[PDB]
DNA sequence: CACAGTGATGCAAATCAAGTGTGAAGCCAGACAAAAACC
DNA sequence: GGTTTTTGTCTGGCTTCACACTTGATTTGCATCACTGTGTAAGACAGGCCAGAT
DNA sequence: TATCTGGCCTGTCTTA
C-alpha cells in the first residue's frame, strides 16, 4: 500500500467531508459538492480523474429525463448490477435530511464525455425515515435481488424536536430494511441481535449476506468491536432475515472500504476513539460461509496524517483510496492523498 | 491640663465656698468677678509654688422588616427584663436552643414581599 | 505677632477674633429676627457666596441643610455605563475613586448594576402563546442559548468550525416589548386612548442579516474559527392597535436606521458564503419565527394583560445575501432582479415597465420544479423555466430594495461614467488598460481638488452621499471638452437627484410628494438618456441596481410606504458596535466573546436605559 | 522579564438592623495667664 | 524687655454620639481566570543569463 | 574566431 500526495485544480473547494465517489467502467466521478451547484457545474456531478498525481474536477451533464438531486453529505451509497448506483438519505446544503432515493446511471458516452441519468425512485411501505451515516447494500439469494439498509442518524421527531436543540441527532432504530427496487416497496424487520443504534459503520456484501463492522452508537457513545452477519432468504414467500454475532470484530467508526481482489477487501482509516484515529489497516477474506479479518502492514503515513485530528475520504474503486486531511488556512483548506493497494 | 497660679487660686476658692455653703449653687459670672478682685503678694506664693508641681504632672502625662430572630427576641425582651448586652446574650442562647421558628419565618416571609415592593 | 489668616486659627482662636462681631450679630438677631442666629448666619453666608459668583458651594450647603442624600439608582448607573461606553473595568475605577474622595457611594458597585441588568435581558418576564408555538419550548427563563443548537460535533460528523450565541426569538421579542412599555403607553395617551386598553396590538419587526470580514481570531484553545462574523438583528418598527374599524399608530420608530434600536439576536463567527454552516445556525431561528406567525402573544404590561400579533419583514439584507438565502443565482447572472423575472438584456431595452413577481413562496415552488424537472427538459430550458431559481430557499425576505447598497452601487456606476466621459469613450471606442488607468487618476486628483475627496479602495456610503451632487458634476465637467456632454451629465444627475429622495426618505408622501408623483416620469427620461446619449455603456446591459431603481421603486412605495427605513443601514451601523464591543466590553477569550458581546449589545439598544440620558431634556 | 485591562465568579469581609444607658468629646459662661512670635 | 496675638485653664451641666452582643441576611471588596493589542516594506546581496564590448 | 563585463532578473535574507 503506497501513499501519494495529490494536487488539485481551481475548484478544489467543492471537496468536503461527506462527499462520494462513484465508479462507472473505470472512470471515476464525484458527487456531493460543498454548497449548491453553481453555473460552472449545474448538476453538482464531476468527472474526477487524477493524472500524474494531479486531480482535475470537470463538470458532467444530465439527461433530459433526469432529476437534479441536491448535493448530499453522508448518504448511503450502493452499486447495483447495466451498472447503476443507489443514493439514499443524506444531508442537503440546507442541512435537511432527504427521504428520497436517486438512481445514477450512464445515459450516454459519446467521445469519452458522459451524460448521466438521475431518476428518483418512489418508495412505499415501511420507508426508512430520512437519515445519513447509514449503509445500503444489495444481496442475492435464490436468483432474486434485494436491498438492505441499516443504521444511521436523523434529527428528533417532530413531536419532541425543539428549536433550542434543533440540530440534535439521534440514532435510528436498528431495524433492517429490505427494499425491492423493482416494485418500490420496503419491509422493516426487528431483530433481537440488533439492540443498539449504529452509524458510520462499514458494510460488506457477498451473495445473501451483509456484514456490519464497527460504527458508533450515540446513546452509549461506544465504538463497539463487534461484527454482525445478516443473512436474507428469498424464497417464493415473504423473505426472512437472520442475524448472527461473530466475535473478532473491528472497532472503527467512519472507516473506508475498498475491494482489492474478488472476495478480499481492505479497511483503512476512520476513528478508534474521538481523539484517536485508526492508523492500522485490516484485510477481510470472505468464505461462502466464513469471514476472516486480518491485521496487515500499516502504510507509511506522513507526520501530517499522524497528528491530524480528522481525516475523511472515499473509495476510488480500483483498490485505491482518496484521502483528505484539514490543511493550512491563510492557502487551500484540505490536503489530499491517494493510497493504492 | 496644666494649671496656672490664678487657676489653683480659683480652685481653692471653689473648695472653700463648697465647704462653707453646702446646699448652695454658685453663679459663674459673679464668682469670676469676686475671685478676680481677691487676686487683685504673700497670699499668692502658696499657689505659685503649687503650679510647678502641676507642671511636673504634665511631664508625667506625656509618657426593611426584621430577621425572624429579631421578631422572636423583641417579644422575649419583657420576660428577660423581669428575670442590653446581657439581655441579647440570653435571647440568643434561648433562640438557639429552640418547627419552633417556622411561624416567625412565615411572618418574615409575608414581610419580605412588602419590603421588596 | 502678625495676625494670622482667620482660617488657620483654632476654634478657640477664631472665637476671640470674632467675639466682637459675634456679640454685634446676637443683637441684630434679637432686634430684627426673633433671635435666630443660626438662620441669620446661614443666610448671610449663602448670600456672601452668591455675591462672589460662588453658587455651587451655596447650592451644596443648601442641599446639606436640607440633608437629602445623594445617590444614583443602580439602573441609572447601568444606563450611564452602557450608554457612555464605559467598561465595567473602567466604570469600577470611576466608582471606586468617587467613593474614596467624596466619602459617599454616589455610583453603585458592579454587583448591583449586574443585578439591574437582569430585568432588561431575555428570559425575565413571563409570557404565553395561544396557541402554543410549534416546536418551540414554553420555558420563559431562556436567556442566552448556544447558537449551534445541539449541532453534532463528534469526530465522525461534519466539522464544526464556528462559535455562536443567540437569544430565543420570542423570548427576545417579549424583552423588547417590555423595554418599550412606557413608549407604548404614552403612545396610546397621545392618541387619546385608554392606557389600560388591551386589544389586539400588532408589532411590525424589521429583520436584518449581514456578514463581516476581518474579525481576527483569538489565540487560545477552541474551534479554529474563520475570520468572519454573521449577525441577525431585528428592529421594532411600528405597533398599531385595533380600536373600532381603525388601526391606531401607537408607536413608530423615530430613527429606523440607528444602531440604538437595531437589536442583536444572533452572533456567529462564520462565513455567510459557507451555506452549510449558515443554515445550520440560522434554521433554528427561522423555525422559531415561522412559529410566531400563527399565534398571539399574551403578555402583562402595567398590570393589564395585552395581546400582540407579529408581522416580520426581512429587508435589512444586501442583494448578495438575499440571493443566497432565497435560492437565487449570484449577482453576475442574467437574472438580474431579485424582484422580477427580467433578464439583463431585457432590462436594458425596456428599462422601466416591470412589476414585482418573485416571492419566497414562488421561489420554493421553482426550486422543486428545478429539482424534479417535471417536463423532462434540458438544463438551459429547465433554468429558463425556473428563471434561475436552482437552489432551495431557507429564509423569507420581502422583495424590496436596500437603500444603503442601492445608494452605493449607483454612485459607483456614476464614478465609472465620469471616467468614461473623461476618456471621451462616447467617441473613441477602444482604449488600452494604461489609457483607462489615467482617466481614473485624472478624476481622482480632481475630486480631491474640487470636492476634498481622497480616493478610497471600495465605494462608501458617505463618498456616495458626497459624490452624487450637482456640484460634483461641475467639477467633472472641467475635465470633459464637449459641452454637448456637459448637458447630458447635468441632466442625468438632475433626474437622479429628483428620484433619490423617493427611495431614501422615511415618508416620501409627506416629504417630497412631487418627487414621488413624478417618479414614473423622471425614471423614463433617465432610462431614455442612458439608451441614447450613453449607448456605449448601456446598450444591451444595465446594472442590477439601476434596474431596481428605475423599474420597481414606485410599486414598492405604494406597497410599503417607505424604502429608506427598511434599509440595511441600521444593521450595518450595528457592525460598528460589534467591533467595539468585542474589543472593549467582553471577556477576551474564545468561549465567552460571543455571549458577552450579545448581552452588552442588547443593553445598548434598551430604550428604558436610553431614556435616562434624555432627562436633562425633560 | 510589558502592561493595563476584558466581565463573571465566588469566597471573605463588611455592614445592617434592634434593643438603652454607659462614658467621652465639645461647648457655654468671665477673667486672667501661659506660651509664642514680632517692634 | 514691651507688645501683640494664639491657646488655654478654672466649673456644672447641656447636647450629640459611639459603644455595648448576638444572628442571619444582605451588600462590598477583591483576587482569579486566559486572553487582548501596540509592536509590519524595502533595501542588501548573491547568482544565473545573454547580448553587445574587448 | 574566444572570452567577458554589465545590467537585467529572480530569489532569499535582514530588519520593519
Ligand atoms: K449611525
Ligand atoms: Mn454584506
Ligand atoms: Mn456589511
Ligand atoms: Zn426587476
Amino acid at each position: 500500500v503506497s501513499l501519494q500526495m495529490v494536487t488539485v485544480g481551481h475548484n478544489i473547494a467543492l471537496i468536503q467531508p461527506g462527499f462520494s465517489l462513484m465508479n462507472f467502467d473505470g472512470q471515476v466521478f464525484f458527487f456531493g459538492q460543498k454548497g449548491w451547484p453553481k453555473r460552472s457545474c449545474p448538476t453538482g456531478v464531476f468527472h474526477f480523474d487524477i493524472k500524474q498525481n494531479h486531480l482535475k474536477l470537470k463538470p458532467a451533464i444530465f439527461s433530459k429525463d433526469s432529476c437534479y438531486l441536491p448535493p448530499l453529505r453522508y448518504p448511503a451509497t450502493c452499486s447495483y448490477k447495466k451498472h447503476q448506483y443507489i443514493i439514499h438519505g443524506g444531508k442537503t446544503p440546507n442541512n435537511e435530511l432527504s427521504d428520497k432515493i436517486y438512481i445514477m446511471s450512464v445515459a450516454c458516452k459519446n467521445n469519452k464525455k458522459v451524460t448521466f441519468r438521475c431518476t428518483e425512485k418512489d418508495l412505499v411501505g415501511d420507508v426508512p425515515e430520512p437519515r445519513y451515516g447509514h449503509s445500503i447494500d444489495v444481496v442475492y439469494s435464490r436468483g432474486k435481488s434485494m436491498g438492505v439498509l441499516f443504521g444511521g442518524r436523523s434529527y428528533m421527531p417532530s413531536t419532541q424536536r425543539t428549536t433550542e436543540k434543533w440540530n440534535s441527532v439521534a440514532d435510528c432504530l436498528p431495524h433492517v430494511f429490505l427494499i425491492d427496487f423493482e416494485f418500490g416497496c420496503a419491509t422493516s424487520y426487528i431483530l433481537p441481535e440488533l439492540q443498539d443504534g449504529l452509524s458510520f459503520h462499514v458494510s460488506i456484501a457477498r451473495n445473501d449476506t451483509v456484514y456490519i463492522l464497527g460504527g458508533h452508537s450515540l446513546a452509549s457513545n461506544i465504538r463497539p468491536a463487534n461484527l454482525y452477519r445478516i443473512r436474507v432468504d428469498l424464497p417464493l414467500g415473504t423473505p426472512a432475515v437472520n442475524c448472527t454475532v461473530l466475535p473478532g470484530g473491528i472497532s472503527v467508526s467512519s472507516a473506508i472500504l475498498t475491494q482489492t481482489n474478488n472476495d478480499e477487501f481492505v479497511i483503512v482509516g476512520g476513528y478508534q476513539l474521538e481523539n484517536q484515529k485508526r492508523m492500522v489497516c485490516s484485510l477481510v477474506s470472505l468464505g461462502d460461509n466464513t469471514i476472516e479479518i486480518s491485521e496487515m502492514e500499516t502504510p507509511d503515513w506522513t507526520s501530517d496524517i499522524k497528528h491530524s485530528k480528522i481525516w475523511f475520504g472515499s473509495n476510488m474503486g480500483n483498490g485505491t483510496i482518496f484521502l483528505g486531511i484539514p490543511g493550512d488556512n491563510k492557502s487551500e483548506a484540505f490536503y489530499f492523498y491517494t493510497l493504492r493497494c | 491640663g496644666k494649671m496656672s497660679s490664678y487657676a489653683f487660686f480659683v480652685q481653692t476658692c471653689r473648695e472653700e465656698h463648697k465647704k462653707k455653703h453646702p446646699d448652695a449653687s454658685v453663679n459663674f459670672s459673679e464668682f469670676s468677678k469676686k475671685c478676680s478682685e481677691r487676686w487683685k503678694a504673700k497670699e499668692k506664693g502658696k499657689f505659685e509654688d503649687m503650679a510647678k508641681a502641676d507642671k511636673a504632672r504634665y511631664e508625667r502625662e506625656m509618657k426593611r422588616p426584621p430577621s425572624a430572630f429579631f421578631l422572636f427576641c423583641s417579644e422575649y425582651r419583657p420576660k428577660i427584663k423581669g428575670e442590653i448586652g446581657d439581655v441579647a446574650k440570653k435571647l440568643g442562647e434561648m433562640w438557639n436552643n429552640t418547627d419552633d421558628k417556622q411561624p416567625y419565618e412565615k411572618k418574615a416571609a409575608k414581610l419580605k414581599e412588602k419590603y421588596e415592593k | 505677632r502678625p495676625r494670622q489668616h482667620l482660617l488657620s486659627l483654632t476654634r478657640r482662636a477664631q472665637k476671640h477674633r470674632l467675639r466682637e462681631l459675634k456679640i454685634q450679630v446676637k443683637e441684630f438677631a434679637d432686634k430684627e429676627e426673633g433671635g435666630d442666629v443660626k438662620a441669620v448666619c446661614l443666610t448671610l453666608f449663602l448670600l456672601a457666596l452668591r455675591a462672589r459668583n460662588e453658587h455651587r458651594q451655596a447650592d451644596e450647603l443648601e442641599a446639606i441643610m436640607q440633608g437629602r442624600g445623594s445617590g444614583l439608582q443602580p439602573a441609572v448607573c447601568l444606563a450611564i455605563r452602557v450608554n457612555t461606553f464605559l467598561s465595567c473595568s473602567q466604570y469600577h475605577k470611576m466608582y471606586r475613586t468617587v467613593k474614596a474622595i467624596t466619602g459617599r457611594q454616589i455610583f453603585q458597585p458592579l454587583h448591583a448594576l449586574r443585578n439591574a441588568e437582569k430585568v432588561l435581558l431575555p428570559g425575565y418576564h413571563p409570557f404565553e402563546w395561544q396557541p402554543p408555538l410549534k416546536n418551540v419550548s414554553s420555558r420563559t427563563d431562556v436567556g442566552i442559548i448556544d447558537g449551534l443548537s445541539g449541532l453534532a460535533s463528534s469526530v465522525d460528523e461534519y466539522p464544526v468550525d464556528t462559535i455562536a450565541k443567540r437569544f430565543r426569538y420570542d423570548s427576545a421579542l417579549v424583552s423588547a416589548l417590555m423595554d418599550m412599555e412606557e413608549d407604548i403607553l404614552e403612545g396610546m395617551r397621545s392618541q387619546d386612548l385608554d392606557d389600560y386598553l388591551n386589544g389586539p396590538f400588532t408589532v411590525v419587526v424589521k429583520e436584518s442579516c449581514d456578514g463581516m470580514g476581518d474579525v481576527s481570531e483569538k489565540h487560545g484553545s477552541g474551534p479554529a474559527v474563520p475570520e468572519k462574523a454573521v449577525r441577525f438583528s431585528f428592529t421594532v418598527m411600528r405597533i398599531t392597535i385595533e380600536h373600532g374599524s381603525q388601526n391606531v399608530k401607537v408607536f413608530e420608530e423615530p430613527k429606523p436606521n440607528s444602531e440604538l434600536c437595531c437589536k442583536p439576536l444572533c452572533l456567529m463567527l462564520a462565513d455567510e458564503s459557507d451555506h452549510e454552516t449558515l443554515t445550520a445556525i440560522l434554521s433554528p431561528l427561522i423555525a422559531e419565527r415561522e412559529a410566531m406567525k400563527s399565534s398571539e402573544l399574551t403578555l402583562e404590561m402595567g398590570g393589564i394583560p395585552r395581546t400582540f400579533k407579529f408581522i416580520f419583514r426581512g429587508t435589512g439584507y444586501d442583494e448578495k445575501l438575499v440571493r443566497e438565502v432565497e435560492g437565487l443565482e449570484a449577482s453576475g447572472s442574467v437574472y438580474i432582479c431579485t424582484l422580477c423575472d427580467t433578464t439583463r438584456l431585457e432590462a436594458s431595452q425596456n428599462l422601466v415597465f416591470h412589476s414585482i413577481t418573485r416571492s419566497h413562496a414562488e421561489n420554493l415552488q421553482r426550486y422543486e420544479v428545478w429539482r424534479s424537472n417535471p417536463y423532462h427538459e434540458s438544463v438551459e430550458e429547465l433554468r429558463d423555466r425556473v428563471k434561475g431559481v436552482s437552489a432551495k430557499p431557507f429564509i423569507e425576505t420581502v422583495p424590496s430594495i436596500d437603500a444603503l447598497h442601492c445608494d452605493i452601487g449607483n454612485a459607483a456606476e456614476f464614478y465609472k461614467i465620469f471616467q468614461l466621459e473623461i476618456g471621451e469613450v462616447y467617441k473613441h471606442p477602444n482604449a488600452s488598460k494604461e489609457e483607462r488607468k489615467r482617466w481614473q487618476a485624472t478624476l481622482d486628483k480632481h475630486l480631491r481638488k474640487r470636492m476634498n475627496l481622497k480616493p478610497i479602495m471600495r465605494m462608501n456610503g458617505n463618498f456616495a452621499r458626497k459624490l452624487m451632487t450637482q456640484e460634483t458634476v461641475d467639477a467633472v465637467c472641467e475635465l470633459i471638452p464637449s459641452e454637448e456632454r456637459h448637458e447630458a451629465l447635468r441632466e442625468l444627475m438632475d433626474l437622479y437627484l429628483k428620484m433619490k429622495p423617493v427611495w431614501r426618505s422615511s415618508c416620501p408622501a409627506k416629504e417630497c410628494p412631487e418627487s414621488l408623483c413624478q417618479y414614473s416620469f423622471n425614471s423614463q427620461r433617465f432610462a431614455e438618456l442612458l439608451s441614447t446619449k450613453f449607448k456605449y455603456r448601456y446598450e444591451g446591459k444595465i446594472t442590477n441596481y439601476f434596474h431596481k431603481t428605475l423599474a420597481h421603486v414606485p410599486e414598492i412605495i405604494e406597497r410599503d410606504g417607505s424604502i429608506g427605513a427598511w434599509a440595511s443601514e441600521g444593521n450595518e451601523s450595528g457592525n460598528k458596535l460589534f467591533r467595539r464591543f468585542r474589543k472593549m466590553n467582553a471577556r477576551q477569550s474564545k468561549c465567552y466573546e460571543m455571549e458577552d458581546v450579545l448581552k452588552h449589545h442588547w443593553l445598548y439598544t434598551s430604550k428604558y436605559l436610553q431614556k435616562f440620558m434624555n432627562a436633562h431634556n425633560a
